[PDB]
C-alpha cells in the first residue's frame, strides 16, 4: 500500500530530523564545556546546564519558522491522502 | 390556539430547543472556554461541570434574549390574515431574518455556498465555475445551510482562545523546573510546587472577571 | 474470584519490576488500574478455567450454598477465616512471582559491580534496555505449568463451603 | 393545592433545585475547599468524593435553612387576597428579599452592575445614560444579574483559600530535600519521607476542626 | 395495604442507603486505612481496590447490621398505643436511640455542641445557654448534628493510625540507602531493591491479618 | 486446549523476537559510548541518547517489512484457530 | 445461555493476542530509548487500527460466525 | 498572524530571562567556592550544595516582587490579544 508505506516512513524521518538539531547543539556544547573544565582542572555541576539552556533557546528562536512550514505541509498532505479516493 | 397546525409546530420546536441551543448559539463557545481554563490550571475535579455549564448558560441567555423577544412580538400580531400559500410563506420567512442575520454575521460564506450547492444535486454536485459573481447571497441562504457553518466557525474560535490562555502557565512550569535543576534537586516533581503559583497568579489577574466581560463584549457593547 | 486476582497481581509485579510504570491498559467496568501484562494473564487464566469445565463447578457451589445454608436460617460468613483472606491472596502471588524478581535483581547488581571499572558507564540506563527482554525470556520458560498451577490448585471447590459459612439461626 | 398555576410553579422550582444548590449556594465553596485540601496532602483516592461531598452538603444545610424557613412561613400566610397584577407582583417580590439580601453581601458591586447594564433593551445609538437611586440600585438589583456574579466571586474566593493551605506543605517539601542533600543520599526520592510529615502536621494542627468551624463562622454568627 | 406514608418512607430510605453507609459508618475508617498501608508499601494496585473495598464492606456489616435489626424489632411490636402527634413523635425518636448512642460514643462532644448551637443561634437574641439544663440536651443531640461531627472524627483517627505504620518502612529505606553508599555501589536506585524487601517482610509477618484484628477489636469482641 | 496454550506461548515468542534487535543495538551503543568516555575523560551524558536515537531509528527502517509480514501471518492463524471448528 | 457466553468469550480471547503483542513491543522500544514519560497509548492506537484494517477483520469474522451455524 | 507569532516568541524570551539569574548566581557561587578549594586544599563534595542553596534562596527572596509584575503584564496582554 504505497500510500501507507509513504506516510508511515515519512512520520519517522520527520521525528528524526526535527529532534536531531537541538540534541546536536546540546551535545557539542556539552563536550566543549566538559573539556574546558579539564584543561582548567576546575569543576562544578551547573555551568554546562546553564550554557545548554541558552544554546537550545537560540536554536529554537532561529529554526522554529521552518518547523511550522514542515508540519503544515505534512498535515495537509495526509488529509488529502485519507480523503483521496473521493 | 387558533390553528391546530400552529399548535403542532410550536410544540415541535419546543421539543427541539436543547439541540438548537447546543448547536446554534454562543453556548458552544462559552461551554468550551471554561473547561479549557480548568485544564490549563491543571485541576481534575473542580469546579463541577454542571457549575461551569450553569454559568455558561446564564451568560448566553443575555446575548440571545433580544432575538427571541423580537420574534415573539413579531409573531403574536394577528393584524393580517392570509389570502394564500405564498402570502403566508413569505410572512413566516420574513420573521426568521432576525436569526438569519445573526448566523450570517459569524459563519464564513464559502462553506455556506458549498453546502447550498450540495443539497441541490446541481451539475453532479460539484463543478468548476469560470466566473465569480455574487448575488446578494446573504438573503438567499437557507438556515439548514447556515447552521453547520456557524458551529464549525465557532468551535475553531474556542480552540484559538484556549491556545492563548495556556501560555502564561507554561512559562511558570518551565521556570520552576529550571530553578530546581539549578539547585540540583533533580529527583523532585515540579507539580508539588508549581500548582499554588498558578492559583495565586490567576487570583491576582482576576481571570474570571476579565474573561466573562470580554466574551460578552464580543457580541454586545456596553458603557 | 480467587484464582484470577492472583494472576493479576503477578502481572502487576512483573510490569513494575521491568519499569513500565506508565502502563496503557484500560478497564472502566471494574474500576481497577491495569497494565498490559496484568490484562494478558488475567484473560489467559479465564480461558483455561472455562476450558477445564469450571463453569459447572460455579453453579454447583451456588446450589450447595442453598442446601448447606438457607436464607431463613440467617446464614452468615465465618469471621476468623475472613480475617486471613487478604494475606493468603498476597502470599500466593508472591510465592508465584519470586523466580522473576530474583533474576531481575541479580542482573542489576551485576551491572553495578561492573560499573566499578568504568564509572562513566550509566548502568541504570543499560539495565532499562535489558530488563524487559530478560523478563519475557524467563517468563517464557516457566510458562506451561501456568495451566495446571491455576486450573486446580487455586480453584475454589464446593467442599470448602463447610468452613467459610455457618448458620446462626 | 390552590391556584393551579401556583402549583406548577412549586413543581418547577423543585425540579430545578439541585442546579440552584450547585450554582448559587455556599456548597460551591465547601466542595472546592475540601478537594484542594486532599490534593495539598497529596492523596489521590482518600477520602472518597462521595464522603467529601456528603460533608459539604450537610454543612451547607445549616447555613441555608433559616432562609428557606423564613420564605416558607412568609408564603403560608392567609393575610390577603390580591386585587391586581401590580399588587400581586410586588407581594411576590417582597418575599425573595431575604435571599436577594443574602446574595448581595457576597457578589461584587461592579460585576453586578455590569450585568444589570447588559440586560437593558438595545438601542441604535449607545443606550441613553442613567443613574438610579439606592433603593433600586443598592437595595434591589435583579436576581438574574446577581446569580452569576455570585458564582464567579465564590469560585475566586475558594481558590484564594486553597493557596494559603498549600504554603506550609511547600515549606516542608523543600526543607526535607535540603536535609537529604546535606546527608548526601542524593538518589532517594523525598516523597517517601515528606508525605508522612505532612500527615503528622495536619493531625497535630487539627485542620478539619478549624476548617469546618471557620467556614461556618464566615456566614453564621455564633455566641 | 398498610400505611401509604410508611411505604414512602421505606422506598426513600432504600435509595439513600449507600450514602449513609459511605458517610456515617465505620466503612469510612476501614476503607481509608487499607489504602494508606497499600501506598506505604509502595506498590499500587496490589491488592486491588476491589479486594480492599470488598473486605472493608463485609467487616462494616458485623458492626452495623445488629443495630438496624434491633431497630426493626423495636418497631414490629403490636402492644403500643398512641393518642397524638407528640406521643407518636416521641416513640419514633425513641426507636433511633440505638444508633444515636453509637454516634455519641465515637465523636467529639464539643464539635457536636457547636453544630447544635449553629442550627439555632442565627435565630437568637441572647447569649445565655444555660437556659436548658444539660440532662435533656446532652442525651438528645440531633442526628444531623451528630453525622458530620462523626465523619470528621473518623477521618482524623484514620490518619493517626496510618502515621505510625509509615515509620518502619521509612527506616528500611534509610538502611538500604546507607548500605549502598557504604558499599560504594552508588549508581543504583534503591527503590528497586527496597520495594521487594518491604513486600516480603510485611507478607512474611502477616501484616494484613494483625491489621484486620486490630481494627475490629475497637468495635467488637470476636469471641 | 492445546491450541490455547500454543497461541499464548507464541504471543510471548513474537514479542521477544520483534523487540530483541532494537534493544541489542541500544545496549551495544550504551557500552561503547560509556567506555569511550572513560578512555578519554569526558563527563557528557546526552551523547548516548543522541547516538542511540539514530541507531534505533535506522533498524526500524530496515525491519519495517518483516514486522508486517509476521503479524499478518499470526493474525490469520489465530482467526482460523478461533473460528474453524467443526 | 451459559454455553453461548462461554464460547463467545473463548472467541474473543483469540482476537486480543496480536494487539497485546503490539502494545508490549511499543512499550519496550520506548523504554530502550528512556522516554519513560511517554504514554504508549498515543502511539499504539493507530498501529492497532491499521493492523485490523489490513486483516479485514469484519469480513473474516462475520463469515466464520455464520458458518458455525450451517453446514 | 503577527499577534500569535509575537506571543510565542515572547514566551521563550520570558523563560530565558526568568530562569537566567538564579542559574548565574548558582554558577558563580559554585565556581568561586571551587577555586577556593584549590588553595589550602581540602576536597569536599557538599559545600557547593550547601552554599548554592543560600544563594538561590536569597536571590528569590529579593527579586520575587519583580517576577509577579512581569507575569501579570504578560497575562493581561495575551488575554486582550485573544478576546479582541
Ligand atoms: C431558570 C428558570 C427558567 C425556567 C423557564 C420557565 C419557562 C416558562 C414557560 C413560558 O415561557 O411560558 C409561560 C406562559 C406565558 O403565558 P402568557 O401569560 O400568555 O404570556 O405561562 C405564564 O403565563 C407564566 C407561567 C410561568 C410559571 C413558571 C414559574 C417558574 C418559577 C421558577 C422557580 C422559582
Ligand atoms: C426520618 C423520619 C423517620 C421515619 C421512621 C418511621 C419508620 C416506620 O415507622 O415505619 C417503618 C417503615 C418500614 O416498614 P416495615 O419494614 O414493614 O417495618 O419504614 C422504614 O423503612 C424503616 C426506616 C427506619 C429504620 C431506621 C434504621 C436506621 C439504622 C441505621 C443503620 C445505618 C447503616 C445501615 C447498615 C447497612
Ligand atoms: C512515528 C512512530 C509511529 C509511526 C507508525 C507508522 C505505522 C506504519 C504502519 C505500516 C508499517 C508496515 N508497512 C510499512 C509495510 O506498511
Ligand atoms: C515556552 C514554550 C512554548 C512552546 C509553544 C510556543 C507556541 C508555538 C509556536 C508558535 C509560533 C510558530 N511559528 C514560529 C511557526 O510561528
Ligand atoms: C455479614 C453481614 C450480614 C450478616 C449479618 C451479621 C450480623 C453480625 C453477627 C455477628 C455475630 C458475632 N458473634 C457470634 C460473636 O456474636
Ligand atoms: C519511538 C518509536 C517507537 C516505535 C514503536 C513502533 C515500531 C514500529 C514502527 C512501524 C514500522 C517501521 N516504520 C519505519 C514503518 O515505521
Ligand atoms: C508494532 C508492530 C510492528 C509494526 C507493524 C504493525 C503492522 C502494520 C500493518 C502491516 C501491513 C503490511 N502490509 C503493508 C504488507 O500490508
Ligand atoms: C524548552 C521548551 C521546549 C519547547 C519544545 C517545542 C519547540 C518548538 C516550538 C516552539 C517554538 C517557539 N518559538 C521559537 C517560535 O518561539
Ligand atoms: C519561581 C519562584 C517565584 C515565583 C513567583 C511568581 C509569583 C506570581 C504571582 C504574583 C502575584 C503578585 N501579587 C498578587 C502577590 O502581588
Amino acid at each position: 500500500m504505497d500510500d501507507l508505506v509513504f506516510a508511515g516512513n515519512k512520520a519517522l524521518y520527520l521525528v528524526l530530523i526535527l529532534s536531531g538539531w537541538p540534541t546536536i547543539v546540546a551535545t557539542i556544547i556539552g563536550l566543549l564545556v566538559g573539556l574546558f573544565q579539564t584543561v582548567t582542572q576546575l569543576q562544578e555541576q551547573t555551568l554546562p546546564f546553564g550554557i545548554k539552556l541558552l544554546g537550545v533557546c537560540l536554536c529554537l528562536f532561529l529554526l522554529s519558522g521552518w518547523y511550522g512550514e514542515v508540519l503544515l505541509s505534512y498535515g495537509r498532505q495526509v488529509i488529502f491522502l485519507a480523503l483521496a479516493k473521493g | 390556539m387558533g390553528n391546530d397546525i400552529s399548535l403542532i409546530a410550536l410544540l415541535a420546536f419546543s421539543t427541539l430547543l436543547p439541540f438548537i441551543i447546543a448547536s446554534g448559539t454562543c453556548f458552544v463557545k462559552f461551554s468550551i472556554v471554561f473547561v479549557m481554563v480548568r485544564n490549563a490550571l491543571g485541576l481534575q475535579q473542580i469546579p463541577s461541570n454542571m457549575t461551569l455549564n450553569g454559568v455558561a448558560l446564564l451568560l448566553s441567555m443575555f446575548v440571545m434574549w433580544p432575538i427571541m423577544h423580537d420574534a415573539y412580538v413579531y409573531f403574536e400580531d394577528e393584524d393580517v390574515t392570509f389570502n394564500d400559500i405564498s402570502s403566508l410563506s413569505k410572512h413566516v420567512d420574513e420573521g426568521l431574518d432576525g436569526y438569519r442575520d445573526y448566523l450570517i454575521k459569524y459563519s464564513d460564506r464559502e462553506l455556506v455556498q458549498f453546502f447550498e450547492n450540495a443539497q441541490l444535486k446541481r451539475q453532479y454536485g460539484e463543478e468548476t465555475e469560470t466566473v465569480k459573481r455574487d448575488k446578494d447571497e446573504i438573503e438567499k441562504p437557507s438556515i439548514f445551510a447556515l447552521l453547520p457553518a456557524y458551529a464549525l466557525s465557532e468551535i475553531k474560535s474556542a480552540f484559538k482562545i484556549g491556545f492563548y490562555l495556556y501560555l502564561p502557565f507554561v512559562v511558570v512550569d518551565l521556570v520552576v523546573s529550571s530553578v530546581l535543576l539549578a539547585l540540583g534537586m533533580m529527583m523532585m516533581s515540579p507539580v508539588t510546587i508549581s500548582t499554588p503559583i498558578k492559583l495565586v497568579l490567576f487570583v491576582a489577574l482576576d481571570g474570571w472577571t476579565l474573561l466573562s466581560k470580554g466574551l460578552i463584549l464580543q457580541y454586545m457593547d456596553i458603557a | 474470584s480467587w484464582p484470577f486476582w492472583v494472576m493479576h497481581a503477578l502481572g502487576c509485579i512483573i510490569d513494575n519490576q521491568r519499569g513500565a510504570t506508565l502502563s496503557s491498559s484500560i478497564d472502566p467496568a471494574n474500576g481497577i488500574d491495569t497494565s498490559e501484562m496484568a490484562n494478558f494473564l488475567n484473560m489467559f487464566a479465564a480461558v483455561v478455567y472455562l476450558q477445564n469445565g469450571g463453569l459447572v463447578t460455579m453453579v454447583d457451589v451456588l446450589n450447595k450454598s442453598y442446601q448447606l445454608c438457607d436464607p431463613m436460617n440467617e446464614c452468615t460468613p465465618s469471621l476468623p477465616p475472613l480475617l486471613t483472606f487478604i494475606n493468603q491472596v498476597a502470599q500466593n502471588a508472591l510465592v508465584l512471582a519470586s523466580p522473576v524478581v530474583l533474576v531481575l535483581l541479580l542482573s542489576e547488581v551485576f551491572l553495578g559491580l561492573l560499573s566499578r571499572f568504568a564509572p562513566q558507564m550509566n548502568a541504570f540506563a543499560i539495565s532499562l534496555t535489558v530488563k524487559s527482554g530478560i523478563a519475557v525470556l524467563i517468563m517464557l520458560l516457566y510458562f506451561s505449568p501456568v495451566l495446571p498451577d491455576n486450573v486446580l490448585r487455586l480453584s475454589f471447590q464446593a467442599t470448602g463451603l463447610s468452613s467459610w459459612f455457618y448458620e446462626r439461626g
